[PDB]
Formats: structure tokens, C-alpha cells, sequence
């Protein structure tokens, strides 16, 4: 299975990050399969009158078998619009680029691109790679309409933070939309100003890897891949079986229509008829059911839009390992691909802790954060990144006498009013 | 409206196949031959094959 780990519990020992590392991470999801629709009088029959007057004694089968096809064709556009219809308006990004150091430069829209795609979009177009009777249908929105909405939501994002999906967009410097997201996570907004040069290249070294990513390796894409190669796959299968006999003389209708009578014809012909109709049926019965599937994984993909492109996350995992920071969405063959962005801490130190003090008799708490020892002096800490500060009674509350609380130690907790009032 | 079976239709798009949706398809004649066939040479031959 994996590594063993006994974690070194005791009940006055915690370890906190003392360091932190920003991480990027790709994530791929299936929106909209090949539109397709079949005219079965033409599939069954192949335009022989005396087929067609045999098919009529079957009543509304074709009918109903075109209606369902035509069901899952319209859809398939209803799935890509829930996914990416999610803004409103066209935002777009004014010329000068100044982020603070983030460098949006690769899933921006690309002006050298004539489909005005991303460089990392442009990768996705590359990495992904049905004539009798049968048809496939285009899309509603074309693949440029699709990277317009994956330019305006990336836009409103850098620009306006979560405002754009509450109400209007509203500007804000990309430093501090970083640093609200910052206490979005439990992360003193004072820690993202005092490291910002070794964040925004944490962060944009990151994008490069991604680069590589998406360049190096297709293994990744399958997940897209294979909703294409299954609709060929059908589709193939659905053609192949008109060289079945079904228990008839041949498979070329012509050759009973040329050689036999009626009343042999019309039991031959009937074998063809049921053989066909039936092959169409398993047909339009798996496309049912893998329609089912994608409709799924597309209410999915909208709900991580709205939630991880549009806000901030506050349920674990939903949006990659680490705490969520944001995401955006970058536009691909059948899909969606999110790069959820997320804060990872990076480095224990161990330290002894309690869960109270105790001063002239009170017990003390922390408002926020942890009680630790170095071994000589008692701190207070945020959770999630050390930041040692004295214990004090602006940063602590107090309640009752010492007894009640389990393990609690004494040291003085310093009072700032004091020194003042000496003055 | 027939492809519907419905006297009354609503805004949208519908498919249908009726027309001839494929043009003018048409069968005639054969290759050519020389004599009548030799089957009386056979049917009434002296006395037959073993
Ligand atoms: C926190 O971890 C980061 C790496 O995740 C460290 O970043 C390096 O910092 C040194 C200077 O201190 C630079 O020479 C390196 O180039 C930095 N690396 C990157 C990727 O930018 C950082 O030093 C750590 N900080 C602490 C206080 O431990
Ligand atoms: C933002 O990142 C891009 C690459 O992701 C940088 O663009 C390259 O810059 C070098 C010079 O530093 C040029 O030789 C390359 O031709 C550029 N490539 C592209 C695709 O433009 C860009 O310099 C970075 N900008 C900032 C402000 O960090
Ligand atoms: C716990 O932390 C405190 C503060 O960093 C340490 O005490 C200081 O030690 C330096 C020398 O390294 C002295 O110059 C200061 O005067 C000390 N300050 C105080 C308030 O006493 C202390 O040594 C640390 N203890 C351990 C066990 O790491
Ligand atoms: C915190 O300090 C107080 C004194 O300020 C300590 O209290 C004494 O504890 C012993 C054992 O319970 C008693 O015999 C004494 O009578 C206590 N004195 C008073 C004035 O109450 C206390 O032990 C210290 N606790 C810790 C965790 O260090
Ligand atoms: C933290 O302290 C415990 C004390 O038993 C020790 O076992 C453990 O190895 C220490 N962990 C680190 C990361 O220093
Ligand atoms: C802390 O746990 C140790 C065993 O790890 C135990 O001996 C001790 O009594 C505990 N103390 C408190 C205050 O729970
Ligand atoms: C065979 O002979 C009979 C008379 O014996 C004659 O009526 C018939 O037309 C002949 N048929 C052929 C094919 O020669």
C-alpha cells in the first residue's frame, strides 16, 4: 500500500509549519460528447420502397429511436453552456500587466493566436486528436466562443476577486486580492506583504512546470480522449453490423430484391428488417446511458466553476491538496481543465504547548492561535505559520481559577497597559 | 405537421425525411448475349449421362 508512519503524539507536544510553499495542479474534466442522429428508415432500408412497407408494420419504432438521439443531441450544448455560460459579461484585461509579479502571460488569451486561445489552451487543442444514413452535428458554440468565456472568467478573476460572481465586478491590486484569499485560509494577511517577491515566484514557477506538463506527456488527456474514441467506436460498430445476415441469404438487400419472389423476399427482407432495428436499439440504448454519465460529470464541472473559479473553498479537497487559494479554467476538446491554485506547509519544527496558562490565579486563553514554548518563553501562534509573539492580556481571555483546565502551566501573561500608566 | 402528428407546432427546429432526401435514383437493362441456350440438346438427347 504505502509508507508506514507512527505520527510522535504526546499530549504536550505539536509541531507547526515554520514555512510554506504555493502549488498549482492541473485537473480535467468531460463536458459534451459528439452530437450525432441517424435517419433509420434510410440506415434499415437503404431507399428500397419494398423495405419501407415492411418497416411501416413495425409502427413508431424509427420515430421514437430518432426522437431519443435527438434528445441527447440538444443536451450536449445545454452541459457546455452550464459549465461555461457561468459570467455574464465579457470582461477583458487592461494592456499593463503589473499583478504584483504574478505572471498571467500563459493562460492569458495569446494576440498571435488567430482563435484566441491561451498558450496552455493551444497545448490541449493538440493533445486530444459516420457516413451512411448516420450523422454527426457541430456544436452550438464554437471552440473560439468557448475560449472567450475562458478568457472572461480569468479576467474578472486577476481583475475583481469573488465580486464579479456576487454582483459587478469590482477592481482591486492583485496584491491584496491575494491577500484577503490569504486570510481565506487562516493565513495572516500580514505574512503575504512581508515574503510577496518569493510568493509570486513560487507561483510563477509553477505555471512554467505546467508548460512542460502539458507539452511532455499526452497520458493525462485520455480522460478527454476517450469520450472521443468511444462515439468512433459506436459508430464503427453501428456501420460493421449491416454486413450481418441475421439468418437472411445475404446482407446486400439488392440481392433478395433481384433474386426471389415476394413471399420470399418478405420473410428474407423481415429477418434484415428485425436484425437492423435491433442493432439500432443497443445503439441508441448505450448512448442513453453514456449520456447519463457525461450529464454528471458536467453538473460537476459547473459546480467546481461557481465554486472554485467564482470564490474561495472552504471544503477540504474539493479543489486539490492544501488549503484553496482560487482556480481558473482553461477551455479544451470536450472539456474543461481547472488549475486549482492551493497553500502547502512546508516545514515542522517541534514545540512544547499547553492548552491554558495560568497567571496570579486566572487561567488565560488565546483568542487565536496556540500557546508554544521554545523551552524559556511562552508565544502565541497563529496556527498554520509560526509567528511567535508574547502571551499577553489583549491577545489572550480570561476564564475562571486555574484548577479546572487539564495540564495547564504558569507563566506571566504581560499586560501592555502598564508602562502608560507608569509614565 | 404529419412528421409531428400534430395539427399545431411551437417555435424550435425539426428533422424530418420524406421529401426524397436522395436524388433521382433509377434501375434499367443488361449486358447482351448471342444465340438461345442448348437446353433441348440435354431435355431431349438420346439417352442420358450415367
Ligand atoms: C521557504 O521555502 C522556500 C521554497 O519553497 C524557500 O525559498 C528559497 O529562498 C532562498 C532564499 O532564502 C532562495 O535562494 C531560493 O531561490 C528560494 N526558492 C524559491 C523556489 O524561490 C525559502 O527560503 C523558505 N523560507 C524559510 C524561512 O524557510
Ligand atoms: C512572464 O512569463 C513569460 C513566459 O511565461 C516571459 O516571456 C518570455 O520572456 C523572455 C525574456 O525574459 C523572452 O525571451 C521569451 O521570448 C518570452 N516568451 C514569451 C512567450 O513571451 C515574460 O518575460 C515574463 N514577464 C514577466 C514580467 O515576468
Ligand atoms: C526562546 O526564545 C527567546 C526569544 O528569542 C530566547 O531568549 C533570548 O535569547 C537571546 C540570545 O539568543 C538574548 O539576547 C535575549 O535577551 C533573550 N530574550 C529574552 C526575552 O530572554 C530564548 O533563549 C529561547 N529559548 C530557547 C530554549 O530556545
Ligand atoms: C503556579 O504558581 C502557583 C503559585 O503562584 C503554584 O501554586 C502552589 O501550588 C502548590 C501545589 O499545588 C500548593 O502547595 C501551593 O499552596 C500553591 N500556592 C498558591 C499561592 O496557591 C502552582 O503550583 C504553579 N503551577 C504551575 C503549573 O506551575
Ligand atoms: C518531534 O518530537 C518527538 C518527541 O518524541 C520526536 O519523536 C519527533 O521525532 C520530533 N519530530 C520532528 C519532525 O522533529
Ligand atoms: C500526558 O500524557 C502522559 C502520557 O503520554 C501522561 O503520563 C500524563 O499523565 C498526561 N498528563 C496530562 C495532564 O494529561
Ligand atoms: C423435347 O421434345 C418434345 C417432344 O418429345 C417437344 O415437345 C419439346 O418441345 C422438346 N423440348 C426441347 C427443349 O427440345
Amino acid at each position: 500500500l504505502g509508507a508506514e508512519n507512527s505520527v510522535a503524539y504526546s499530549n504536550n507536544s505539536i509541531a507547526i509549519p515554520t514555512n510554506f510553499t504555493i502549488s498549482v495542479t492541473t485537473e480535467i474534466l468531460p463536458v459534451s460528447m459528439t452530437k450525432t442522429s441517424v435517419d433509420c428508415t434510410m440506415y434499415i432500408c437503404g431507399d428500397s420502397t419494398e423495405c419501407s412497407n415492411l418497416l411501416l408494420q413495425y409502427g413508431s419504432f424509427c420515430t421514437q429511436l430518432n426522437r431519443a438521439l435527438t434528445g441527447i443531441a440538444v443536451e450536449q450544448d445545454k452541459n457546455t453552456q452550464e459549465v461555461f455560460a457561468q459570467v455574464k459579461q465579457i470582461y477583458k484585461t487592461p494592456p499593463i500587466k503589473d499583478f504584483g509579479g504574478f505572471n498571467f502571460s500563459q493562460i492569458l488569451p495569446d494576440p498571435s493566436k488567430p482563435s484566441k486561445r491561451s498558450f496552455i489552451e493551444d497545448l490541449l487543442f493538440n493533445k486530444v486528436t459516420k457516413f451512411n444514413g448516420l450523422t454527426v452535428l457541430p456544436p452550438l458554440l464554437t471552440d473560439e466562443m468557448i475560449a472567450q468565456y475562458t478568457s472572461a472568467l480569468l479576467a474578472g478573476t486577476i481583475t475583481s476577486g469573488w465580486t464579479f460572481g456576487a454582483g459587478a465586478a469590482l477592481q482591486i491590486p492583485f496584491a491584496m486580492q491575494m491577500a484577503y484569499r490569504f486570510n481565506g485560509i487562516g493565513v495572516t494577511q500580514n505574512v503575504l506583504y512581508e515574503n510577496q517577491k518569493l510568493i509570486a515566484n513560487q507561483f510563477n514557477s509553477a505555471i512554467g512546470k505546467i508548460q512542460d506538463s502539458l507539452s511532455s506527456t499526452a497520458s493525462a488527456l485520455g480522460k478527454l480522449q476517450n469520450v472521443v474514441n468511444q462515439n468512433a467506436q459506436a459508430l464503427n460498430t453501428l456501420v460493421k453490423q449491416l454486413s450481418s445476415n441475421f439468418g437472411a441469404i445475404s446482407s446486400v438487400l439488392n440481392d433478395i430484391l433481384s433474386r426471389l419472389d415476394k413471399v420470399e423476399a418478405e420473410v428474407q427482407i423481415d429477418r434484415l428488417i428485425t436484425g437492423r432495428l435491433q442493432s439500432l436499439q443497443t445503439y441508441v440504448t448505450q448512448q442513453l446511458i453514456r449520456a447519463a454519465e457525461i450529464r454528471a460529470s458536467a453538473n460537476l464541472a459547473a459546480t467546481k466553476m461557481s465554486e472554485c473559479v467564482l470564490g474561495q473553498s472552504k471544503r477540504v479537497d474539493f479543489c486539490g491538496k492544501g488549503y484553496h487559494l482560487m482556480s481558473f479554467p482553461q477551455s479544451a476538446p470536450h472539456g474543461v481543465v481547472f488549475l486549482h491554485v492551493t497553500y502547502v506547509p512546508a516545514q515542522e519544527k517541534n514545540f512544547t504547548t499547553a492548552p491554558a496558562i495560568c497567571h496570579d490565579g486566572k487561567a488565560h486563553f488565546p483568542r487565536e492561535g496556540v500557546f508554544v514554548s521554545n523551552g524559556t518563553h511562552w508565544f502565541v501562534t497563529q496556527r498554520n505559520f509560526y509567528e511567535p509573539q508574547i502571551i499577553t492580556t489583549d491577545n489572550t481571555f480570561v476564564s475562571g481559577n486555574c484548577d479546572v483546565v487539564i495540564g495547564i502551566v504558569n507563566n506571566t501573561v504581560y499586560d501592555p497597559l502598564q508602562p502608560e500608566l507608569d509614565s | 405537421k404529419c412528421t409531428l402528428k400534430s395539427f399545431t407546432v411551437e417555435k424550435g427546429i425539426y428533422q424530418t425525411s420524406n421529401f426524397r432526401v436522395q436524388p433521382t435514383e433509377s434501375i434499367v437493362r443488361f449486358p447482351n448475349i448471342t444465340n438461345l441456350c442448348p437446353f433441348g440438346e440435354v431435355f431431349n438427347a438420346t439417352r442420358f449421362a450415367s
